[PDB]
């Protein structure tokens, strides 16, 4: 099988550098151009430049000459992309791709996750967001936690500890200004259960060791 | 750079139908004997797959239902019947100089009837006010389509500096949105006013469903 | 009155060949049928005639790595009814500039064609030539 | 009939730009109005068309001394209406020879342009390219 | 209507002189009368005009050997009641390889030539340049 | 790689006799102002000896007989009145391209009367037979000209599988030439049959003279 | 006087290499493109390559770009060929010449003998080729000796330790199959001589130190 | 190399008086935008100062009375009035091609009436006898202009073998020259002769005003 | 202020060489092309050569090919014009220059007097060029100073210590044969002086501690 496998997710603080590799296999190394192609949030693709393996050659996008430095390591049929003096709108993924006759760019890597941010490592904030009547449409009652200011991602929510899946909809991850994450999990459940039955959000911020076991209760 | 622009952004076809995006470049890519425009699709969390090469060649694995057509600067990228595996997201892409360039992308998104989203106000936690920040959430259940406008209304005054929207994929039930939208005042500015309003905006609403608390 | 020429684009290819492809790409030139990029290898003529030829080809190369003997390029051809033949080389001898250090080679040449005629470009190692834009090219334009 | 060709010789210059100068002195060449040497920058051409593009150039340099990555020249086009564009380039790696080795680069290749498309070589030092009678030149002429 | 062209095969040769020989064999080019290869040195022709003369030259040599300064190579005019002249001019420092390493160079450039006007290529130490097919050539087109 | 084909292969020629051979190029090989033709001279255990260079002009000490003429693809070499010394092979070669090529050879051989050659057969030494090997071998003395056939014949059985031929140069006598075709046998084989014969034709014998014997 | 002197001849076993070297003078050394020019038993005139002894170029023959290796020692004004991986169809003499301006090839060197064999010295075997009524035509006898099996050439005949110089015709090798060579050296006589004349062969073969006298004698 | 005349190589001229100086080139050095002339003006004792470069532009620095023309191969260069200053030497160059080549250079001497030399004879210092030399120093004081011819006659002998001039710049008081012959025997040869008389010509003199004296 | 200061004169043997140096100042070196214009005496202005100080990179005018080795010295801003085996013609003002895009050359150093000559320093003659019938034109007589062979220039000569300063011509040094250098002072005053007035002439010649008063007196 041909396949390229990019490295592990970076995060790194703003002028920082970081340098990215990504190890082929399953075919000749050298008679391909490895491409590299950056994504960001929202942002599309983006091809950064080329390099031969065989040669150390390189071609770059304009918009990208500073930022990287594609290098390869015919050897361990290798390449490396290195960005430096990274600003935060240089958060993105970054996929590694085997072009085909430098053209059809037809393999990727799994991508790599590079965020630059000044912020650090640290749990979130998980609040009940409790059911009231201003959260209950006809018989069903909406109710869930708001889980705030943590970084990086991912935080992982889950409800009665596996239980409860049904209903509910955890929102994706938004950087509030400031430099931390903010996703709120939520779900709806009948109304007429608020008496008998009990809820529990369970908010895991590895990233930081952290875990939380919010009872959302109909305040 | 050439330019190359997709469209539709969305399709949203069912499976079983037949779905065809089209692209276009800021100037003709194909010459006397290729088309240097290629396609990609590329699902949530994974890198793009090379479906079509040149404009129309089949890339190895792609299967039959993937054919694309085109030339100069105008393109097209076809299933020919819809299955759930297809939905995803779609760009074409040139080889035409440096750099090469990507389209903007288009979701295949899965038909499915209007739906009126169900809204939910939730007001600052007790427990959040205890640290100086009130963030009021807002919440329009499983909805369709995706395009949904949520203003914010503090005290009658029409709010418009800092919201912030998030949303999740089609659900894998109902194939239906449902997006949250949370306001964020200070302690101070929070306990300075009465009433606070998401107001959403849809096309399963009949009309804008107002949906408001007061501290 | 018809102008008959061509510039073609340099472009890479896992095949595997000492000769060079081209593509009919970027700011490329084909002003007709008369003239004829195939396989994307040669550059066929349809009209017999004395052309002006050439092919700018750099590359990038180390002392050490590939080492060996020089860079040698040349603009063959390949008349119908023809063994091959040779009409212009040029050769440099690899640098040290590491990982590679680029080098350019430039030949051209009038000759004459007979119709059918067709040339392509050799080089001894292309897994080494350079395609950044503008680098590397082919081509013929007919007095 | 009228033929157009125009070939002007390498000019020095204290001005800051990586773009050379030219002049239209020595032994050098411009057939008349329908091709004109404008700010001693570029070749600008009044007729659509295709032409035969060429620009000779030799430096001086040291590996050390500038040493960093190699010497790269285009041959430059700007169309009206149009950004600029790289049609051609060639590139070497500064030799050793002090106080410095010289070093030629050439490149053509047949192109199409606008009417009122213009054209200008661009090195990376021009601190360095020779101008001893005969090293550096550039031109075009229309077929 | 009457093309005049011609593409002359490098000729090595005991002569003493740093101005290189041609010869009329190999894949040659030579249109007419109108234009001789005269003396085996020079190109002269007999039309006034417009022409787009080249030489390409290839050279094999060493650092040390020779050493020296570098190897020039020149295109030079001799036009009838004028001094000689020099039109273009090339020049690379001398490679290591041993024993020798082989070098290209090439020069094209339009020229109006007058009529009985002839041209020569001279370089620095012909002892040296090379003559495998296909590396020296020299010649002319009139446009 | 051009192919120069010379012709005759042997020219026979007295001493006083003017001979001139010609030399063929599969393409043209002179130009507008030389012919890229050179001829050349070989004795018998020398190398060549240039006596014409560039088609047409002697090399410096050929002497004055020697000349040449021809162009395109076509070249002679003519002496003007062959002298002892002159009798040898020559070549013809050009220099148009690498790699330069020469001509088949010509020999020039001396002219003398037919004469028929006198054959006589060997059968196997005894003492070369106490080895394992037996080979009979014919000779045909002082014959001309060199164009000789020696079929051999086992119990009638006609040879061709293997015997091994091998000649003289003109003598320096009579100017004749004298062949030795050598059948080879396995003692075993050889002991195996009854009649061994070399058989020879030749335009001076009126007929094919058969030798034979029997062991 | 310009001359090239070539070197001694070589008999080498297959697969083996060879360096042929040849030493100019009498002329500028640099001056002249040297040539080295193939002759192979009954095979034609074969150019191999070209060297400028000024620079070190060189310029083959494809069809010997594998076999040699030419070279030169520009002060001992001499050039060396370097056969390497010898076939047996690589045996004939090897030709030094200088080129005129690399087109008529003016002076030649002696020539190289160049002979690969596995087969190993051997002196040769000699037969009588006996006299006859099968080898009687008319009032003369024929008769000689077979020198059978030898190698490498040369296998010197005489007769009649010189006495016997008449009527003799001593054939060319002739490598048969096997790896040694097989010549006869023959002589026709007076029949009548046959009684009150002997006749003796003298087989000489340096290469081994070989020498044999046969006395043939009408069997 | 091309090579540039200039002339007047003497222009007189007044101060308050216009002058203008032309250069000329053996061959264009114009061509379709630029002249490549270029003007110099240079004092004795100092180098040449940029005045006008490519034919038409004043130097930096250089006054406006300073100006040029011209194109192809002819150029002025023309103080519109001379000032003390300008009273230099001035050289045109071009820079068509290497190697830049300057003209001869024009002298622009101060105008002034003529006026006759003085010429006075100085005879050998007895104490530089008595060192084996005996020069003859002749004297033309404060003339003008410059030519001025000085024969020198020994015993009627016209001398034209060797005698020295020198001379000084016009005066900075009468704009004047003085020349110095210097006629230089041996010892010998002067106490060999009578007669030694050093002959001028100049405009001023109404004819040749000779002076000797005898031993 | 752009200003290039060249060096200070020099006297040499013939056959010798010398060594010019040039020090610019005032502007960016390295962008501009230093010329180097030799002027003989009488002799004009000659282009000798060009060298790009950025480069080391040079250009001669033929005529001067084996004169001149022009090389810099980018650190110090400075360029450097080696004469070799000088000939007597040799002998001028070596001017450095800046070229403005190697068109006008617009700044000049000093100039450099370059004299090549084999003979040695040595003090002058003084010899009176006294007053006479013969040098008494109308009521005004001339009289004057004869400064005879000396080595090298200058020669300074002076009257009545400064007090006679009208009159006085002291023309321009002449290099007569042989290898010295001879000028004459001379002055008129009037005739009716010689009685009342004494005069006399001071030569100094301070390349030899020279200097002598020569009372010049009516002989
Ligand atoms: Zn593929
Ligand atoms: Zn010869
Ligand atoms: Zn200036």
């Amino acid at each position: 099988q041909v396949q390229l496998v990019q490295s592990g997710a970076e995060v790194v603080k703003p002028g920082a550098s970081v340098k990215l590799s990504c190890k082929a296999s399953g075919y000749i190394f050298t008679s391909y151009y490895m491409y590299w192609v950056k994504q960001a949030p929202g942002q599309g693709l983006e091809w950064i430049g080329e390099i031969n393996p065989s040669n150390g050659d390189t071609n770059f996008n304009e918009k990208f000459k500073s930022k990287a430095t594609l290098t390869v390591d015919k050897s361990a049929s290798t390449a490396y992309m290195e960005l430096s003096s990274l600003r935060s709108e240089d958060t993105a993924v970054y996929y590694c791709t085997r072009s085909d006759g430098r053209n059809d760019m037809d393999s990727w890597g799994q991508g790599t996750l590079v965020t630059v941010s000044s912020a650090s490592t640290k749990g979130p904030s998980v609040f009940p967001l409790a059911p009231s009547s201003k959260s209950t449409s006809g018989g069903t009652a909406a109710l869930g936690c708001l889980v705030k200011d943590y970084f990086p991602e991912p935080v992982t929510v889950s409800w009665n500890s596996g239980a409860l899946t049904s209903g509910v909809h955890t929102f994706p991850a938004v950087l509030q200004s400031s430099g931390l994450y903010s996703l709120s999990s939520v779900v709806t459940v009948p109304s007429s259960s608020l008496g008998t039955q009990t809820y529990i959000c369970n908010v895991n911020h590895k990233p930081s060791n952290t875990k939380v076991d919010k009872k959302v209760e109909p305040k | 750079d050439i330019v190359l622009t997709q469209s539709p952004a969305t399709l949203s076809v069912s499976p079983g139908e037949r779905a065809t995006i089209s692209c276009r470049a800021s100037q003709r890519v194909s010459s006397s004997t290729y088309s240097y425009m290629h396609w990609y699709q590329q699902k949530p969390g994974q890198p793009p797959k090379l479906l079509i090469k040149y404009a129309s060649n089949l890339e190895s694995g792609v299967p039959a239902r993937f054919s694309g057509s085109g030339s100069g600067t105008d393109f097209t990228l076809t299933i020919s019947s819809v299955e759930p595996e297809d939905f995803a997201t779609y760009y074409c892409q040139h080889s035409w100089e440096i750099p090469p360039t990507f389209g903007g992308g288009t979701k295949l998104e899965i038909k499915r009837t209007v739906a009126a989203p169900s809204v939910f106000i939730f007001p600052p936690s007790d427990e959040q006010l205890k640290s100086g920040t009130a963030s009021v959430v807002c919440l329009l259940n499983n909805f369709y389509p995706r395009e949904a406008k949520v203003q914010w209304k503090v005290d009658n005054a029409l709010q418009s500096g800092n919201s912030q929207e998030s949303v999740t994929e089609q659900d894998s039930k109902d194939s239906t949105y449902s997006l949250s939208s949370t306001l964020t005042l200070s302690k101070a500015d929070y306990e300075k006013h009465k009433v606070y309003a998401c107001e959403v905006t849809h096309q399963g609403l009949s009309s804008p469903v107002t949906k408001s608390f007061n501290r | 009155n018809p102008q008959i020429a061509a510039h073609v684009i340099s472009e890479a290819s896992s095949k595997t060949t000492s000769v060079l492809q081209w593509a009919e790409k970027g700011y490329y030139t084909m002003s007709n049928n008369l003239v004829t990029l195939e396989n994307g290898k040669q550059l066929t003529v349809k009209r017999q005639g004395l052309y002006y030829i050439y092919a700018q080809v750099t590359f990038c190369s180390n002392r050490e790595a590939s080492s060996q003997a020089p860079f040698i390029a040349s603009l063959c051809l390949k008349s119908p009814g023809r063994f091959e033949r040779i009409l212009l080389r040029a050769a440099n001898t690899h640098s040290s500039a590491k990982p590679c250090g680029q080098q350019s080679i430039h030949l051209g040449g009038v000759f004459e064609l007979q119709p059918g005629a067709s040339v392509f470009v050799n080089v001894t190692d292309p897994s080494q030539v350079s395609h950044g834009t503008g680098f590397t090219s082919f081509g013929l334009l007919k007095l």
